[PDB]
């Protein structure tokens, strides 16, 4: 942050780039980051906290005036507010059990799995067939780094699931390449790519 | 069922026997639910599988040794629920979802009867029956299987 | 909560003692030495590089690897051939038809991972009731060609007739986590 | 128990031996093959039978968590032996 | 602006499917038996539409099946009879329908094993 | 009095009470067209008649903020004439016609 | 270790700070290896008693969707109405709300 | 209850509320507004009124869903309309999520997004890729994701998993051509299906 | 007898938060150095 | 060298992970997550671990929860070191890619 | 049977729009084979076109026939751009796999396949 | 036969054929071809290789997974010829390399080779040993190697009879030796070509179709010692020959006739190459021996190759002979040669 966040060249690289504004990026989809650098105050740990991130306290690092140079420091800044929160996690975790108690949804113990019969049967069930989720459909939104990760689960009664379906962050980030790409030359359209934290796998899916 | 054993005392083990080179008694796992006299008494009509004794050292089978070896001795696997007793020949050479399962009929006896073959990477590992009325009932013979 | 980043314009009138502050990091650039002397403090650091054949980093005891078939203290093959290790692998991998031993036991006269499949995920080591297919610390197994990751059965039970000093330690120290 | 075939190769746990007219013996040309020298059908019959008390015991492999889930064994018969199908190892009731 | 056309609906050209996949290829629909060593028929209940095998050669290097044909794993669950040929017909596939099997209704009384005149009467209880 | 809002590319269009007042009385004039038994004339002026008052009470803009949800209030301008442009819409669409064209055919009983 | 006390100086001012304390070399204040064997909690719900799944089948209590205005099948002065109470201006970040 | 996800009984009405609302609003082209135990919506719709409920969603005070975020295609072939087509869109303003979803054929198009959520460029694309739906007034329908001459729509459960080609390089002309599939293992495909409903009173009644 | 791997009290706090220490001869040393070097350079 | 229009033709590395889940059950799928985004592993597996439980209307306990929000905030730091590294590669300054990957 | 059409209606409208397109491959097959270095001469490659034209005929759909000429327009777009390659295009031809025989005598003298 | 030799396998590339073979010459320019007109139908391939690792690379690929293994081996020793044709039935001879090295001259390699390998795979079993002299080689000739490759004929049939030998003409493909010889005249001032080109009259044949040949030829009831001779159509002139080759690659072409009495002696001036030659005494006199006409022979058509003529695949063997302004140059252009009948 010293050597980046003070020069010129990087901020005469990366500034007044991708000047994408707000109303824009939603029309757009983006949702993870590339939003919250123009202003958009929107993140799903203080709005739509999932796990345990009630009670975690942290900063949501918003940035106007969303340039590359902007977002990167939200992407520099959320590296220490994360940094904020190991904190908390280390110092509170309760003494208790790790996966869930219900033995037809998380298998036993390997030890439990020798001495009683259930718990050597349903070992045999969950390791070959699964255990039958109900019928249905989700959406859960996760703030991964890049952003609104999705999945859209729809299941039937059977062990394997009826088509998934994958939300990648980035497969609508990259068709923000185009706007973003106007009036930017070659030189720092390449920089345009590193500012929507890029990886071909969650998109090309 | 439940998931957990409150069960932690010592269970039983019961004497295994020599039925023959179709039927391959483990009988440590038999739960008595008489699915098999029912059947050597009414289908096939022998009356050797009795039940010995009371309490869980009741325990199925013939108190001798005797070879339960008649046309219908096959379906006791089939119809036997749990695995004490299954096929001897088809004893260990796969596993019922590892297989791929095609509807045919029998041949070797003019009764036509159905079947359900069930293979193996390109190979034959049972020779199971389907249910139709007409044909046997639901069973078959031991020569076609 | 949120914290603006980039958010400090006012204009307060700058006086020209800040003016020269400005006017030196302009026509000095000196914000750039601040980036130069930051390098200058690494060359003379300690470079966390290892000889890595003489000195090959640090694992723990659950590192999986190359796969192997364990084996009771007196011989007797520890698999049993269930087939819950293939119905779960699945990168679709495994492949161990099974006979009577002839002894009227039960074992695999088939076994057989593809290596260049096999995902290297863990779930045939904890699904194995029996403890036979577990997942070595080798990580030094490449090889030329193709064929020689195809381990069947025999270049997999020998080599858990290599590394079972190395991998009972490490189960040992695992056996209360699973 | 290694021992050869009459056309040169090894023979494994199971007779695999690829026969003389096999066209799928090349693939040990300026190679070798494979095979485990220790045969699980011999090293557990190298193993003695254990005399014990009862008549309903229990085995397992050195470690409850460290394999052999617990199952037990009507030792009953006295002319053959129980055997644990996980493990080959026998037993007697002594009496 | 609606148009009519009275053909069979053909998809045969929309999907690949070269040559020897529409017309070298059968297709049998039917609801699957039920597995007679469980009493459980919910396997049953649907319309699968599975199709013929074809040749499963065995890997010289190593014992393995392997196949050319990809359309033999090919299971595909429906709902109703009138749901399945109007899919395969669609397809340019060939169908060979095989009807459901229900079992009859049966009257069982736990007392006609205890009868003075009938021949019923069970032994072991 | 203004300076810089958080957002980018939504400029600070000063003067509010007046865009505001604007646009949800021209909300009101663009309906009257429909139907009085359309339920989106219904509803939609429940809306506006509660920020038009919201506004015609209410003189300063960051305690008006309070009372329309939609902080910053040039993000609500931005929405007013949205609203606007989709009652147009809505004028040369017929969505309050009767109950749907062509329903299904056995097609959501989900569980197959 | 190796620092020798008069590249420490140089090494701490050419960045400008302390690192010597903050170093990313680890030496020993690492946890060792070899712990000793744990024993760990059984969760809840292993007690013998009082735990019958029929009351904790939480996979089974769910229950199909409520249809509302269904075109054939339910046909189901008034205010509006929010699909939720609206999001607001959250808060802003006390002990560092500019950086 | 310590095991089993408590229910939140308090967004279930909040959306079932805006289920009358959306329906009894616009009668046209909506049947059967559903709402789940998981609390979150479902409003069906017939796809001729796409556009008349994505611009209703993105322009309209009490239904601020300006932001797109998945366009699936689900393929249920036991139906006429086999492709169910779902959105599902999400308020910054409300923290609130929704799914308007519709039905296609083989061959039914349905009329593109993409003038409301521009997100849509390229879910449609891969839905064409993928299913073969087509969309009328769409910039560049095209391929994203499959080969330059992949003849199928992959995704249609007719297609098989290993499909009808695969490719390698043939000394004799120099190049990455096709001859079609020849496996060497014959991906199994395990009978993972049990009997036993699992789930009673929530099952099909004949 | 159970240790599964809790914490022990309180771990004292980490410094997220950013310090770039300002530092140097500040805007007038500099071309006093600077000029004060250049006309001794032409004397 | 100033840009017109650009096409991005991404597809070169699908693979077809929305069509395989369909043929494995809900465990067996679960490594297919950490491959959608292969920098932010834990974060995947966090979603699609979540997305099951809803559907079985199931929590999973506390000390998962929080172990599973530790790691779901240490690939956050395995990922923007990953993206404010690669992003100065092409910007020419490689020196803090090294510097971090050691971190 | 008072189904919906798609850019289109009765047959005979949606043959100009197949002739439309017949009339953009014909003039840019000598253009590829110029872009992209390929063996084929020209009539070979025309000819080719004119044979995976004469393939669909028997349809007789005005929607399928609406639906064809979409996808060529997809792989016209990614010929007259070089989004192809000599791999895409010199795909169609088939070159590799020897045609099997038709004939019954044959077509089991090797495999099971009816 | 036995029964994994077998074919039950669709096609290729993961199938069997009963083609376990052993193709001796597959380092070079012909045996790549073969070896991928067997791995692509499915069928082992023994491919032994006296030379780099490096240079048996692209003979991993074409090769379904088991089916292609390799071994070491010399000419000047037994014990590594009775290792590769014991597990065969099939083998073919494709060893000859155009010239005298220091160690393995023209009787060496022609003669001495397929002798010691067909009594060697006589010994063991094998049922064929598809063997590869050259056409116009019927002895007389004014060259020393088709002198040679009679005599190779003859101890192969007085060895292993019923045999198949195969008499291709002179034969062009990407990376060959005929239309890449010609080609690369262009480094000189000009074409130095005998009698004004004419007085050779030549019928090349393509690679594939020779390949196809053999690969056919290996499976058929036929040709259990019918000798063959792999020619194909277009039975061209030198002159008119060359003219195609050099309108084809636009560089230029003017003859510079000469006689034998010098142009064999330049073929001796850069037969003292320790490298690849560029010429040779011999390889000169191949080019003026080349006159022949089909007499009976059986040939391709009647074995399962429709030739091929050289007026089509040309464009991928001489396409990078050009420079750019003839870089693309669409074969509709360029003139066909003049075919003569005779
Ligand atoms: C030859 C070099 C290879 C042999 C190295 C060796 O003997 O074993 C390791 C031996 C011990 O080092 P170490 O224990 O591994 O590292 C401790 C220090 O951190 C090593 O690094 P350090 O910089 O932290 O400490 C070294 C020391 C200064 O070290 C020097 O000798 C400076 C070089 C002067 C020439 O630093 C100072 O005290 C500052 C003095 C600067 C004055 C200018 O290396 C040395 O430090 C000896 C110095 C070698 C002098 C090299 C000059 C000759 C160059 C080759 C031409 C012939
Ligand atoms: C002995 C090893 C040499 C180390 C020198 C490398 C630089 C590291 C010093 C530490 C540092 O980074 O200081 C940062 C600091 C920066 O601190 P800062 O960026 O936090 O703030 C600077 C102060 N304000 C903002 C008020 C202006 O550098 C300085 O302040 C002063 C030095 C800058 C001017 C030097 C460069 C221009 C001079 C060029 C003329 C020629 C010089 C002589 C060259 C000799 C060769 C011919
Ligand atoms: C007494 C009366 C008479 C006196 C008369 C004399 C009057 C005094 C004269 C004072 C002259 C001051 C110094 C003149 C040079 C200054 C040049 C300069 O101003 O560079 C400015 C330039 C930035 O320009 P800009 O586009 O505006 O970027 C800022 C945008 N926010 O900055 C840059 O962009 C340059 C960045 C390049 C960085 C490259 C790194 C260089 C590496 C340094 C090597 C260190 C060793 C030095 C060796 C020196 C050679 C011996
Ligand atoms: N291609 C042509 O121009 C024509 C060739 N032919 C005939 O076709 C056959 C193929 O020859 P071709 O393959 O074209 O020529 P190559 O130059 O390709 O030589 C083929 C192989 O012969 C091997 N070889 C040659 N001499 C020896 C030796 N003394 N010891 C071991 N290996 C040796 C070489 O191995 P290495 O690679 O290690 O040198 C080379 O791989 C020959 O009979 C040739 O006469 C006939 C007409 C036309
Ligand atoms: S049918 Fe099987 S379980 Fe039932 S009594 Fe007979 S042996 Fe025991
Ligand atoms: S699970 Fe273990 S014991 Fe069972 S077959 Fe697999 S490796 Fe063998
Ligand atoms: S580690 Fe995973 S992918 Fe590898 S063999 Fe075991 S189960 Fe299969
Ligand atoms: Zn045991």
């Amino acid at each position: 942050e010293e050597m980046l966040t003070n020069n010129r060249i990087w901020r005469n690289r990366t500034v007044d780039i991708g000047v994408v504004t707000a109303e824009d990026a939603l029309n757009y989809g983006f949702s993870g980051v590339m939003l919250r650098g123009s202003g958009i105050q929107w993140d799903l740990r203080k709005t739509q906290p999932y796990d345990v991130y009630d009670q975690v306290e942290f900063d949501v690092p918003i940035g106007s005036r969303g340039d590359c140079y902007d977002r990167y420091l939200c992407r520099v800044e959320e590296m220490r507010q994360s940094l904020r929160i190991i904190e908390q996690c280390l110092n509170k975790m309760p003494p208790g059990e790790i996966k869930v108690d219900d033995a037809k949804v998380s298998p036993p113990k390997r030890a439990e799995m020798k001495t009683s019969m259930e718990s050597l049967i349903h070992h045999f069930k969950l390791y070959t067939e699964g255990y039958q989720v109900p019928p249905g459909a989700t959406y859960t939104a996760i703030e991964a780094p890049k952003g609104e990760f999705g999945v859209y689960l729809v299941s039937d009664g059977s062990s394997r699931p009826y088509r998934c379906k994958i939300k990648a962050p980035g497969f609508a980030h990259l068709a923000g390449l185009d706007k973003m790409s106007k009036g930017h030359m070659l030189a720092d359209v390449v920089a345009i790519i590193g500012t929507q934290d890029i990886v071909f796998g969650e998109i090309d899916r | 069922g439940s998931d957990r054993s409150r069960f932690l005392e010592g269970k039983r083990a019961v004497e295994d026997k020599n039925i023959g080179p179709l039927v391959k008694t483990i009988m440590t796992r038999c739960i008595q639910c008489t699915r098999c006299i029912r059947f050597a008494s009414e289908i096939a009509g022998v009356d050797d599988l009795g039940t010995t004794g009371r309490g869980n050292d009741m325990q199925v089978g013939t108190y001798i040794e005797k070879m339960f070896m008649s046309e219908l001795s096959g379906n006791v696997i089939d119809i036997c629920p749990v695995g004490a007793l299954t096929s001897k020949p088809y004893a260990f050479t796969a596993r019922p979802w590892e297989t791929r399962k095609t509807e045919s009929i029998d041949v070797m006896d003019a009764v036509g009867s159905n079947i359900v073959v069930s293979t193996r990477t390109g190979e034959v590992m049972r020779i199971l029956p389907r249910m139709h009325e007409d044909i046997n009932e639901e069973w078959i013979s031991d020569k076609t299987r | 909560t949120y914290k603006y980043v980039n958010k400090k314009e006012q204009e307060s009138e700058v006086d020209m003692k800040s003016a020269t502050d400005n006017a030196a990091r302009i026509l000095m650039w000196t914000e750039l030495i601040r980036g130069l002397g930051m390098t200058l403090s690494y060359l003379f650091r300690e470079p966390a590089t290892i000889n890595y054949p003489f000195e090959k980093g640090p694992l723990s005891p659950r590192f999986r690897g190359e796969h192997a078939l364990r084996r009771y203290p007196s011989g007797e093959e520890r698999c049993i051939a269930c087939k819950l290790c293939e119905a779960i692998c699945p990168a679709q991998a495994i492949t161990i038809e099974a006979e009577p031993r002839a002894d009227g036991s039960r074992r695999t006269t088939r076994y057989d991972i593809d290596m260049t499949k096999c995902i290297y995920c863990g779930f045939c080591q904890e699904a194995c009731p029996v403890d036979a297919i577990v997942e070595g610390p080798n990580f030094e197994f490449s090889t030329e060609t193709h064929e020689e990751l195809l381990y069947n059965k025999e270049k997999l039970l020998n080599n858990g007739d290599k590394w079972e000093a190395e991998i009972a330690a490490n189960i040992q120290a695992d056996y209360l986590y699973r | 128990g290694v021992q050869v075939s009459p056309s040169g190769e090894k023979i494994t746990h199971t007779g695999q031996v690829y026969d003389e007219k096999d066209y799928r013996r090349v693939r040990f040309v300026d190679r070798q093959k494979e095979v485990n020298e220790n045969f699980a059908i011999d090293l557990i019959a190298q193993q003695p039978v254990n005399e014990v008390e009862h008549r309903i015991i229990a085995c397992d492999g050195g470690g409850g968590a460290l394999g052999h889930p617990k199952v037990y064994i009507n030792l009953d018969k006295e002319t053959k032996t129980g055997t644990c199908g996980y493990c080959g190892l026998q037993f007697k009731q002594h009496h | 602006q609606l148009i009519t056309v009275d053909e069979k609906l053909d998809i045969t050209t929309l999907t690949g499917v070269p040559e020897e996949h529409i017309k070298t290829r059968k297709v049998r629909i039917f609801v699957p038996a039920r597995n007679n060593m469980q009493s459980g028929v919910n396997n049953t209940k649907k319309w699968k539409m599975e199709f013929d095998t074809r040749e499963r050669w065995e890997n010289p290097l190593m014992g393995w099946a392997s196949t050319a044909d990809p359309l033999s794993n090919m299971v595909l669950t429906f709902s109703a009879k009138e749901d399945a040929i109007a899919f395969a017909e669609k397809n340019g596939w060939s169908y060979d329908v095989e009807e459901k099997k229900v079992p009859k209704p049966k009257s069982k009384s736990y007392g006609a094993n205890f009868s003075w005149n009938k021949r019923t009467r069970v032994s072991t209880k | 009095l203004k300076k810089t809002t958080g957002l980018v590319g939504l400029a600070v269009c000063d003067t509010p009470h007046e865009r505001l007042t604007i646009l949800y009385t021209k909300t009101l004039d663009i309906l009257k067209h429909f139907p009085k038994h359309a339920a989106y004339r219904k509803y939609t002026e429940q809306i506006t008649n509660e920020k038009l008052d919201m506004v015609k009470a209410e003189p300063d803009v960051k305690k008006l903020e309070a009372l329309l949800q939609g902080g910053e209030v040039e993000e609500v301008i931005l929405q007013a004439e949205k609203e606007l442009s989709l009652a147009r819409k809505m004028l040369k669409w017929k969505p309050w016609e009767p109950l749907v064209e062509e329903p299904p055919a056995n097609q959501w009983k989900w569980p197959i | 270790a190796s620092a020798t006390r008069v590249i420490q100086k140089l090494r701490n001012w050419a960045s400008g700070q302390d690192l010597q304390a903050k170093l990313q070399l680890r030496y020993q204040e690492i946890a060792k290896r070899t712990q000793p064997p744990p024993k760990l909690p059984v969760g809840p719900s292993h007690k013998l008693s009082n735990n019958y799944y029929c009351t904790r089948d939480g996979r089974r209590e769910v229950v199909p969707p409520s249809i509302i205005m269904s075109s054939q099948k339910a046909l189901v002065e008034k205010k509006a109405v929010t699909p939720a109470p609206p999001m607001k201006r959250w808060e802003l970040s006390k002990d560092q709300p500019y950086l | 209850r310590p095991t089993v996800r408590p229910r939140s009984d308090v967004t279930h009405k909040q959306l079932s509320a805006f289920g009358e609302y959306v329906a009894e609003i616009l009668p046209k082209y909506v049947q059967q507004v559903q709402v789940s135990c998981l609390d979150e919506l479902e409003i069906c719709i017939h796809p001729d009124g796409v556009i008349p409920t994505l611009t209703f969603l993105r322009d309209h005070t009490n239904a601020q869903f300006k932001s797109l975020a998945d366009l699936t295609a689900v393929d249920v072939p036991t139906r006429q309309n086999r492709f169910e087509i779902v959105y599902n869109l999400l308020s910054l303003r409300f923290n609130s999520r929704i799914r308007v979803k519709t039905y296609a054929d083989e061959l039914t198009p349905i009329d593109s997004i993409v003038s409301v959520h521009i997100a849509a460029n390229w879910y449609e694309r891969e839905v064409w890729d993928m299913f073969g739906v087509f969309f009328f007034n769409h910039p560049d329908l095209r391929r994203i994701l499959t080969d330059y001459g992949f003849e199928g729509h992959p995704f249609r459960k007719d297609f098989p998993l290993t499909g009808y080609v695969e490719l390698r390089y043939d000394d004799e002309v120099k190049r990455v051509v096709a001859e079609p599939v020849e496996l060497a293992q014959e991906f199994r495909k395990f009978d993972l299906n049990s009997p036993w409903e699992a789930f009673p009173a929530y099952r099909q009644p004949p | 007898v159970k240790q599964d791997m809790p914490p022990p009290g309180g771990y004292g706090p980490i410094d997220y938060k950013r310090n770039l220490p300002r530092r140097g001869l500040s805007g007038y040393s500099m071309f006093a150095v600077g000029i004060g070097a250049l006309i001794f350079g032409y004397w | 060298e100033m840009v017109r229009k650009c096409d991005p033709h991404i597809g070169l590395l699908h693979r077809g992970t929305e069509k395989l889940i369909e043929y494995k059950t809900y465990l067996q799928a679960l490594p297919y997550f950490d491959r959608l985004d292969y920098v932010s592993m834990m974060c995947n597996e966090q979603a699609y671990s979540i997305a099951v439980e809803k559907l079985l209307n199931i929590q999973p306990p506390p000390r998962a929860q929080w172990i599973r929000v530790l790691f779901g905030e240490i690939t956050r730091i395995l990922n923007h070191i990953m993206a404010v590294t690669t992003h100065a590669l092409d910007i020419g300054a490689m020196t803090p890619f090294f510097w971090m990957f050691e971190e | 049977t008072s189904v919906k059409p798609i850019f289109s209606r009765d047959l005979n409208e949606a043959k100009r729009r197949v002739r439309e397109l017949y009339r953009a491959w014909y003039r840019e097959v000598p253009n590829t084979v110029h872009l992209m270095q390929l063996d084929i001469t020209v009539k070979q490659g025309r000819d080719k076109v004119r044979e995976m034209f004469m393939k669909n005929a028997h349809v007789t759909d005005p929607r399928v026939v609406d639906l064809l000429v979409i996808k060529g327009k997809m792989e016209l777009q990614e010929t007259i751009k070089v989004w192809k390659q000599r791999t895409h295009v010199m795909r169609f031809f088939h070159e590799t796999e020897t045609p099997r025989p038709k004939d019954f005598l044959s077509k089991f003298y090797m495999g099971h396949d009816p | 036969l036995h029964h994994a030799v077998i074919p039950h396998g669709k096609g290729g590339r993961s199938s069997v054929s009963g083609v376990v073979a052993t193709v001796f010459g597959a380092t070079g320019f012909l045996g790549r071809y073969v070896v991928n007109h067997l791995g692509r139908m499915g069928s082992q391939v023994i491919i032994p290789y006296r030379c780099d690792v490096y240079d048996i690379m692209h003979l991993r690929l074409m090769g379904d997974l088991g089916q292609l293994t390799f071994l070491e081996w010399d000419a000047r020793d037994k014990d590594s010829i009775r290792k590769a044709v014991q597990h065969s039935n099939v083998v073919i001879n494709l060893i000859g390399r155009e010239w005298e090295t220091r160690n393995f001259d023209f009787e060496d390699v022609f003669v001495n080779i397929p002798r010691a390998i067909a009594q060697a795979s006589k010994e063991a079993g094998v049922e064929r040993f598809i063997h590869v002299s050259h056409l116009n080689a019927s002895m007389k000739s004014s060259s020393k190697s088709l002198r040679s490759k009679a005599v190779g004929e003859k101890e192969v049939r007085s060895v292993f009879p019923e045999a198949i030998i195969i008499r291709p003409s002179d034969i062009f493909g990407r990376e060959d030796r005929f239309l890449n010889h010609f080609a690369n005249y262009r480094w000189f001032l000009a074409v130095p070509l005998v009698s004004l080109g004419f007085k050779t009259v030549k019928q090349p044949v393509y690679v594939a179709d020779v390949s196809k040949g053999i690969v056919n030829a290996t499976k058929d009831p036929d040709a259990v010692g019918k000798t063959f001779a792999f020619t194909g159509p277009n039975r061209y002139l030198l002159f008119h020959l060359v003219k195609y080759i050099f309108g084809m690659t636009h560089r230029t072409f003017i003859p510079y006739p000469l006689p034998l009495f010098v142009y064999s002696w330049i073929g001796k001036l850069f037969g003292l190459s320790p490298f690849e030659p560029w010429t040779t005494k011999d390889k000169v006199e191949r080019i003026h021996i080349s006159d022949v006409m089909p007499t009976d022979l059986p040939g391709l058509e009647d074995l399962g190759v429709q030739p091929t003529p050289l007026e089509l695949k040309s464009i991928e063997v001489l396409r990078r002979h050009r420079t750019y302004r003839w870089l693309s140059s669409e074969i509709e252009e360029t003139k066909p040669a003049k075919t003569v009948n005779y």
